[PDB]
């Protein structure tokens, strides 16, 4: 879904130059648990 | 300065998600569409959040005594303490 701009922007943020795989779509999937919960959140205010 | 820091810089300043995907996402879950603006709105807020996510658990990498890049494990706990202080959902 986002895992090369996700990696620009996890460098910089201040990650190595070359982030670990794993970890990329660890933050990818928090991303769209993130936005799954403002979406819900907003759909009610 | 170094050519990283310059190039650290760029990358800061143009990463952003693609707006395709933030608006399958979320159009995927009102069923109605969206506008321009909700998908811009949202690919901000979102890159707070991961701004947020990385810069904590590069102190948790720093304290436990380890080097970047990020681990799984860094992640994970960063995300246990910014919901701790509350800061994230």
């Amino acid at each position: 879904l986002f895992s090369k701009e996700l990696r620009c922007m996890m460098y910089g943020f201040g990650d190595d130059q070359n982030p670990y795989t794993e970890s990329v779509d660890i933050l990818e999937d928090l991303v769209i648990e993130f936005i799954t919960e403002m979406t819900h959140k907003a759909m009610s205010i | 300065f170094s050519e990283e820091q310059l190039n650290r810089y760029e990358m800061y300043r143009r990463s952003a998600f693609p707006k395709a995907a933030i608006k399958r996402l979320i159009q995927s879950i009102t069923g109605t569409s969206v506008s321009q603006n909700v998908v811009i709105a949202m690919s901000g807020i979102s890159k707070v959040f991961v701004g947020e996510v990385v810069e904590e658990a590069l102190d948790v990498c720093e304290k436990w005594g380890e080097m970047p890049p990020l681990q799984p494990k860094h992640m994970r706990e960063a995300v246990r303490r910014l919901k701790s202080k509350g800061q994230i959902p």
